[PDB]
């Protein structure tokens, strides 16, 4: 008579097909999703500091358009740019922009302490119709724009030593007059010239009379440079017109911070990583959902699926 | 695979063996039963659970990056962004190609592996008292009661208990 | 090597075998003979096709790239060019060398382990009418003509026929 | 009596060696190569859209150079340039000569609108004896060297609007006069100045009288700028002479187009990958041909070969 | 433990033995005694210092690289030069790791592997004359002195010289 | 009666913990570190060629500062920069300063040939108080700093042809005066210009009049550049004023040389790895002390040590 006794093992109804070096498609009885490929939409204000620039560029909070008023001295993990965004002052450009936008995205902050800077023998605070806050004309907050001083402008030459124990960050401009007239007007003299120097550095700038088409009504531009200036250096702006002058200048800090170009919601929330289509969950170990991110993130790759095997192969009865 | 009992000398799985990866179906005197093997399942388990552990929520921090879209065609110094940034793209997801295929096959050699231990284990124990059928089941040349079969499974079965028995019924003409 | 059967404890491979990887040969009353097994053939080459289909053929597109050959000293942004493409090419090199060096040592214990298998097989199919010798030969204690080895290849072997026979044979003094 | 059964495997007379994790050498029965290391030494005109430059360099087609005259309108996936290839008209420079060179290249097409500025007040169609077109003195067939009209040189003011649904790309310059003399004689006055602006940018240019060293006999020189301009967006031109000027755009598309520099020759054959050395097979992963490439290409390795085992272990008898 | 040997049958090293990996321990009626096997403790190490040959003294040289630290804040290209850094580094970061542990993986089987071919090829020694207790120990049933101890760990064993003695005692009442 | 017959396997006392795929802590009976995590803290001079910079940076050396003048013509594998350097001659910044740094790095030679450039019209060997050379009023060795000969300053117009087979490198400057007063004295016009150029390259700077901070007492500044000159290729120097002239070229060769930054000593001692922390061995295959490396190097990476098995698992009696 006897018995037999048979050795086995399980098996499932569902089984799924996994990838594997002889094979590309086996079926196990279980498996795991390594690759992320959704978000719910929304960047999670927490645990990261998020700053929603909303109509407002990193540049202009940081030169002070008056719709960015509400921006003076904030701090943040992270900035977020909207498409919508658009700039409503004096018309502008800055070379090397993407380098600015990236030093400052970076630093984290918009801390700025004013200094009196000995501006004698010209006219300070300079005005315009393209710049309204409160219905008046004004400029950017940043920003002091000098004109001549009983159609007189000397020779401006100005001293800032940085004694503190931190980097300064100088933030100044060249105006370029849209023609002659608005060369003479404001500055008294044919031609201008800037030059703001350290005992490390110079940058010279040369105003450039003639128009561009119009922005905003306005044929004249702004260029705006900057300067950083370490413990024991010195700032000097020699100036024989069109300065746009600095009224202080920005703390540059090392840290975690940055700048991302989106467009999704801020949701009450938390969540460690940050794309541009909204915070993914950081479980799985890949995403194919961007390659911006920020945080503690799944790492990109091509893939949209990568099973993983949780269980032995399926070999149904 | 690569040991031959998974998909090998056992035909198949049982999708009626629930409470474990691995286990024992009988037949004698009283009945016909089946019981799981915990110790060889959790062995399975165990190390499949070491496997996760080395990649789920492992993630390692990134903050101030560069730019990966631009608006502007610029030409150098952009070429030179997208290169980087498309160079470490394909090579991270060779990494995951890799690693998952490479897993996924030590995953099914390690449960096959599994199974052929205890089938090893069981075929030392049952020592002369039962033959090796071929498809993972044992021919037990004597009575072997629920008790017996039991004892078995929790590696108390005494050899010698039977082995006259045994032997008698084997060696038959 | 990893099994023991491929340049472990057979001790060498047949030149004169070539309709087939893996396969018999026998001496009986009839002669001396060969055959080869397709089944553990084809489980081997299948698996070692597997591999090459994810190889062979399955390149990726690129297009406009960065320079990577220059005229003129620049300097810094051309140190970042040449670096990044140095960069490339070690880590693509790296893995070009471990993929090859874990493949070939996979192939090699795939290859063994089907060998391993068919002797494992075999040995169970013969129950107590065979043992063996050691060095992947089973010497088999019964008569057993070309249609008898014919069913031992063929997986029809019945081994309660010669049973009593090979026992006879085994247990003499 | 009884009978003998015994298992065994294959062995092959010619054996291969292969690396593997445990041992460098090891014979294997039979092993494919996994780098490619060869080319039969021809680009393949298929599947690919080859344009051959050679006297003429992409440059040189895209300023219209009169021996690049076949080139006007061309299309292209890959151009070649050729190590022959030389000027042979006005000598110049492109500051960013690199950047300019990538995104035409990158763009793939030379396809030119022509545009009609309104240049009252001067004289169009400047010519030289260091360009001869059809035995006769001529130009750069894209741009239009302007000089005094009845020895007079007004300010020029000239708009162009981007109403199209797509970028344009202006090419432009600046006459670099070798002596006062031809600073006086072309344009009627001591000092020329360029301005080239839209609502997103502006570049300003100072012409620079002085000899260079000759190049096929000319001491002076032009220097190439270029300017995208956008939908929406529009060109403009202040100029007080000296003005290398536009005869209209270029398009400027997005695709799979680029260039390289080969000396191999065109053939009449069908092959995914290009690499300076001539076209190369892609069956296998790698290849240790050259860095540079084109098309469905193997990834470039240091290794010249890389056997991969497709068989066992070889055990001779 | 992919094979069930080393830290499964076997159920714990010998400290002990200090002139080998591996290992013969017996009890005759002359004592009890032990002995290293060289042949497998030599195919392990052999396998072992392979492993080693690829990843110790093979280091490839750099010259003018690109820089790696900064006195300045820059912008734009200081900003592509630190990310090209940081992501080489964290591709070879990856590299390492696995490759730590694809090989800790391998070794640990290895080496498991050599002890399971040396408990196989002596039980096919033996043929008839023993059997397995399944813990890594045959019971050997005949007069076995240090000479025929010996001939078993030298494989000159001659199993037909002892058969009839053991088959007696085996198949015993 | 009979016998038993044990099969088994060593263990040890002593084991050590590696990381494997299933299980981050196995015990192995033996093991050993794949990363290198200490050096001694000595810069080996052997077997490559250092040069220790002491208080001059390469740039230095290369100008000719007088307490450089030790370094004329050196040549070396690496070039090791101190932190205490400084400069001491007259006040100077170099626009894209790394890239010249790093191609004299690379180029690992300051071989310097003289060459007599036709100076008539002019007085040569220009000094200051800040550049002391033997007590004496000095000036930078390979610089040539040419004044007006009797109150007057032509116009220079010299030519030094590339006979030779080798590129040429020169670097040349420009003196930004920091007075009106320093302008008229030493150039006797109100305005330099200079216009270095070649049959391939231009280049032009405009001097810039005005006060930079003091540095060493002195509020001017030279601004340096540099022109490569290939074979066949000729120099031309047009000045007005202010230039700061080559006394001849530097050859420049290709090769494996660069610079590092490090304080660390240099020893008698041989060493195919340098780090800025000093010389590491390279038998481990990687290494966490400094991601900058110079020689034949292990790769660096995050971890501070990766165990790899050398024994079997370990399993105590
Ligand atoms: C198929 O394979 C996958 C992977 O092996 C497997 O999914 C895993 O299952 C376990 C248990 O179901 C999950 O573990 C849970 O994780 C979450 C956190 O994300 C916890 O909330 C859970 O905690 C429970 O238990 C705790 C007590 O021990 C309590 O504190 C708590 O109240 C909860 O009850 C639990 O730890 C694991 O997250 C998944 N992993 C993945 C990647 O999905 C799945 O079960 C397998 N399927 C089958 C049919 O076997
Ligand atoms: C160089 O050329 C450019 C381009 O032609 C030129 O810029 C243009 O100048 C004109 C004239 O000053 C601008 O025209 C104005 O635009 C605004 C806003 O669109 C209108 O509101 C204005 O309307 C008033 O003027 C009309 C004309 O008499 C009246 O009929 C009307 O009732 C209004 O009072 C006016 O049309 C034009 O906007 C710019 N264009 C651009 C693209 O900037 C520039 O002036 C030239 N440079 C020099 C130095 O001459
Ligand atoms: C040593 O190993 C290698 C790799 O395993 C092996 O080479 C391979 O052999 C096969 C068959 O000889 C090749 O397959 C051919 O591929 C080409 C395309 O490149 C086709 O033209 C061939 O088609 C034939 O068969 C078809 C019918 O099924 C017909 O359509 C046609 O008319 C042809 O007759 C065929 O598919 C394969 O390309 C190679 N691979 C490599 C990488 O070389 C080699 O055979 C092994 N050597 C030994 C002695 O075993
Ligand atoms: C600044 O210095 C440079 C370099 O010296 C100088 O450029 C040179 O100018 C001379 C004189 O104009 C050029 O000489 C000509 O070269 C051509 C081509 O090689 C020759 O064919 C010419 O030959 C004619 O003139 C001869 C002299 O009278 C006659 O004897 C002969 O029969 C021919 O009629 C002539 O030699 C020379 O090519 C350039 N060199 C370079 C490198 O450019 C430049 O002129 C100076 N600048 C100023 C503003 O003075
Ligand atoms: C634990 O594992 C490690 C790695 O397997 C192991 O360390 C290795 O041991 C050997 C021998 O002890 C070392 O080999 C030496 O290397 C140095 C060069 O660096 C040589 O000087 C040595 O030469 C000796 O022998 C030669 C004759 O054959 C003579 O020429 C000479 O005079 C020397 O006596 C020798 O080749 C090897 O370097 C280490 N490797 C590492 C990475 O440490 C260790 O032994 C293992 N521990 C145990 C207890 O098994
Ligand atoms: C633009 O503004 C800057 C900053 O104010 C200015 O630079 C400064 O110029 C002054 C005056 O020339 C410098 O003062 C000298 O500094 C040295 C070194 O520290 C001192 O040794 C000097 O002392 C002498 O002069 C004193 C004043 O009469 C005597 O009392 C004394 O006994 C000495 O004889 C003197 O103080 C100053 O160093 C610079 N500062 C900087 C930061 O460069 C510049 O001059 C202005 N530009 C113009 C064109 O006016
Ligand atoms: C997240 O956003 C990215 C970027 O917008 C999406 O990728 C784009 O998808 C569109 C299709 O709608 C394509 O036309 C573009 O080529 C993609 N853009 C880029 C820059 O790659 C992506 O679809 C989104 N992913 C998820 C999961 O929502
Ligand atoms: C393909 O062309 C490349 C580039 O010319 C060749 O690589 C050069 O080979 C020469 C030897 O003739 C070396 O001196 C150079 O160092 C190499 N140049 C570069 C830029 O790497 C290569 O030999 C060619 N390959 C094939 C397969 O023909
Ligand atoms: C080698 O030198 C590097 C660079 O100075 C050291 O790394 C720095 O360590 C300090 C701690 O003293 C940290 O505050 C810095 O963040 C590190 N700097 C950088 C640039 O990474 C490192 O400690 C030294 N390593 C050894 C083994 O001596
Ligand atoms: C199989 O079915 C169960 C019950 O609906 C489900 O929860 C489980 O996830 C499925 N497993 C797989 C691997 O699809
Ligand atoms: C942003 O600007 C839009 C359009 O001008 C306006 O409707 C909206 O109120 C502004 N939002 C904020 C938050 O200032
Ligand atoms: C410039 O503006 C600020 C803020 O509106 C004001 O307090 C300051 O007095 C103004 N400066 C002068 C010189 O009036
Ligand atoms: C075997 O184990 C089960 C529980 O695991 C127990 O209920 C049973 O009585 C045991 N039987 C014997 C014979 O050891
Ligand atoms: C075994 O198979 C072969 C063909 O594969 C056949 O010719 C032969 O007759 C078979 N013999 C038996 C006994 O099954
Ligand atoms: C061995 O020889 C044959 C016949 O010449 C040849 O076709 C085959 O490719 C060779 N194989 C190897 C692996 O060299
Ligand atoms: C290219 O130039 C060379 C040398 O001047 C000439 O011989 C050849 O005919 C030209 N080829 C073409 C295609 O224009
Ligand atoms: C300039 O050249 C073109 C083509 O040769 C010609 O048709 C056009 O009329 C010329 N322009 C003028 C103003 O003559
Ligand atoms: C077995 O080998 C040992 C040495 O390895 C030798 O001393 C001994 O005499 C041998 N014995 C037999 C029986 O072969
Ligand atoms: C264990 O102990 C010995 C003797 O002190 C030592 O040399 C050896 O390196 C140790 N091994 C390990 C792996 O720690
Ligand atoms: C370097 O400068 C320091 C401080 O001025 C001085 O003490 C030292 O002697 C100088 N060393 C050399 C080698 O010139
Ligand atoms: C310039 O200096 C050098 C070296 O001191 C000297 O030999 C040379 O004659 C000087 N030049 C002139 C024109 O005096």
């Amino acid at each position: 008579p006897g018995a037999t006794l048979c050795l086995g093992h399980h098996a499932v109804p569902n089984g799924t097909i996994v990838k594997t070096i002889t094979n590309d498609q086996i079926e196990v009885t279980n498996a795991t999703e390594l690759v992320q490929s959704s978000s719910t939409g929304e960047i999670c204000d927490s645990p990261h500091q998020i700053l929603d620039g909303e109509n407002c560029t990193l540049i202009d909070a940081l030169l002070g358009d008056p719709q960015c008023d509400g921006f003076q001295n904030k701090k943040w993990d992270l900035f977020v740019e909207r498409s919508k965004a658009y700039s409503n002052c004096y018309p502008y450009d800055v070379p090397d922009y993407a380098s600015l936008r990236s030093l400052v995205a970076s630093s984290g902050t918009l801390e700025f302490n004013n200094e009196s800077f000995n501006w004698t023998g010209v006219t300070q605070n300079g005005t315009s119709s393209a710049c309204i806050r409160r219905s008046n004309n004004s400029f950017f907050s940043r920003l002091n724009w000098l004109t001549h001083l009983k159609f007189k402008y000397p020779a401006l030459n100005v001293t800032m030593p940085n004694n503190e124990k931190f980097d300064k960050l100088y933030i100044w401009g060249v105006h370029h007059p849209g023609t002659d007239n608005d060369q003479i007007f404001p500055y008294a003299q044919a031609s201008g010239r800037i030059t703001v120097s350290t005992k490390r550095s110079q940058q010279t700038v040369i105003p450039n009379i003639g128009s561009r088409p119009r922005v905003r009504n306005i044929p004249s531009r702004i260029s705006i440079y900057w300067t950083i200036v370490k413990p024991g250096d010195i700032l000097l702006i020699n100036s024989t017109g069109n300065l746009i002058a600095p009224r202080g200048y920005f703390k540059i800090r090392s840290g975690k911070s940055s700048i991302m170009r989106s467009d999704a919601p801020i949701g009450k929330c938390n969540s460690e990583c940050i794309t541009p289509n909204g915070s993914i969950p950081n479980d799985k170990p890949f995403q194919n959902v961007n390659r911006i991110t920020y945080g503690a993130c799944p790492r990109y790759v091509k893939q949209n699926t990568l099973k993983l095997a949780t269980g032995m192969r399926n070999v149904p009865e | 695979g690569i040991f031959g009992a998974i998909a090998g000398f056992i035909e198949n799985g049982w999708e009626g063996m629930v409470d474990g990866w691995y286990g024992f179906r009988h037949q004698n005197s009283e009945g016909i039963g089946q019981a799981a093997d915990l110790k060889s399942t959790q062995a399975a388990i165990d190390q499949i659970n070491g496997k996760l552990n080395r990649l789920i929520g492992k993630t390692n921090e990134k903050f101030h990056q560069i730019e990966k879209e631009f608006s502007e065609v610029e030409g150098r110094i952009q070429d030179l962004e997208k290169y980087v940034e498309d160079t470490k793209i394909d090579l991270w997801s060779y990494n995951a190609e890799l690693l998952v295929a490479l897993e996924n096959q030590h995953t099914i050699d390690l449960t096959d592996s599994e199974m052929n231990k205890l089938f090893e284990k069981t075929k030392k124990q049952l020592r002369e008292n039962a033959e090796d059928m071929g498809n993972g089941c044992f021919k037990i040349y004597h009575k072997c009661d629920n008790a017996c079969i039991g004892s078995i499974r929790n590696g108390t079965y005494d050899h010698d208990v039977y082995r006259d028995e045994a032997l008698n019924n084997r060696f038959q003409i």
